[PDB]
């Protein structure tokens, strides 16, 4: 069963690091993209990971995130730093199909609030 | 007087994707197409609304050059008229186009072993492109009779994709390099012309 970590209340003068761990399937091919929702808003889209570690970002959150992977420990991780008081969301890690662009939400989803 | 930058669009080290292909205005020089024409790299160089020996005659008004990636079988879709991901949701060119598509193969240059993962394709939109529209709105829509609420309704799709470039890969996905000229013909004073 796979699961998720790291979600959790944090302050807007720092960072937090999300997991996304897999199970039951092989993570080793497969396109894997973070997004979020905001309460009230629409899917906003955070990023993607490709294969062979290469990354293309939201031009609104490209200096502020990264996102990185394990295959042999089956895990996705997001870093996010200077947060903002908008940027409390629902992750979600989400694996993307080849040639329709089909997103496969298997996780439960993290919460991530901000305050003081 | 001086030579028109296609040193800097042609042998550029980093195209742009497709889906925000790059636009270059070219103006106040004299362009040497000759050059063009005569190399062997570009194994397709097609014109229309002009001839490509005739190119060296003509003074044109703000010449523009857009370079982008796409995959070897979709080259035929840089053209006028031509239906397609790239001429519907990506690039699409007018039907009074006076131009010239070159395209040449740079599999040697924009892929790597384990996938070159940096050029980027529109999959699906909700209509298509106009006549030379950059469409670079990363969403994520909905699609199949449930809204893009949640997880809780049909999953929402990601338009762009990503080609996996790999040198191994056959010809027809290799990674080929478009860049597409466009001329205004003889509205103001010429400003580009040739020798
Ligand atoms: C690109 O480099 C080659 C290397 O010889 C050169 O022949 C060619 O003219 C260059 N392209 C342009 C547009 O200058």
């Amino acid at each position: 069963q796979l699961v998720e970590s790291g979600g959790g209340l944090v302050q807007p003068g720092g960072s937090l690091r999300l997991s996304c761990a897999a199970s039951d399937f092989d993570f080793y091919d497969y396109e894997m993209s973070w997004v979020r929702q905001a309460p009230g808003k629409a899917l906003e889209w955070i990023g993607n990971i490709y294969y062979s570690g290469d990354t293309f970002y939201n031009p609104s959150l490209k200096s502020r995130v990264t996102i990185s992977r394990d295959n042999s420990k089956n895990t996705l991780y997001l870093q996010m730093n200077s947060l903002r008081a908008e940027d409390t969301a629902t992750y979600y890690c989400a694996r993307v199909e080849s040639g329709s662009g089909w997103l496969d939400f298997w996780g439960q989803g993290t919460l991530v609030t901000v305050s003081s | 007087t001086n030579l028109c930058p296609f040193g800097e669009v042609f042998n550029a080290t980093r195209f742009a994707s497709v889906y925000a292909w790059n636009r270059k205005r070219i103006s106040n020089c004299v362009a040497d197409y000759s050059v063009l024409y005569n190399s062997a790299s570009f194994s397709t160089f097609k014109c229309y609304g002009v001839s490509p020996t005739k190119l060296n005659d003509l003074c044109f008004t703000n010449v523009y050059a857009d370079s982008f990636v796409i995959r070897g079988d979709e080259v035929r879709q840089i053209a006028p008229g031509q239906t397609g991901n790239i001429a519907d949701y990506n690039y699409k060119l007018p039907d009074d186009f006076t131009g010239c598509v070159i395209a040449w193969n740079s599999n040697n240059l924009d892929s790597k072993v384990g996938g070159n993962y940096n050029y980027l394709y529109r999959l699906f939109r909700k209509s298509n492109l106009k006549p030379f529209e950059r469409d670079i709105s990363t969403e994520i829509y909905q699609a199949g009779s449930t809204p893009c609420n949640g997880v809780k309704g049909f999953n929402c799709y990601f338009p762009l994709q990503s080609y996996g470039f790999q040198p191994t890969y056959g010809v027809g996905y290799q990674p080929y390099r478009v860049v597409v000229l466009s001329f205004e013909l003889l509205h103001a004073p010429a400003t580009v012309c040739g020798p």
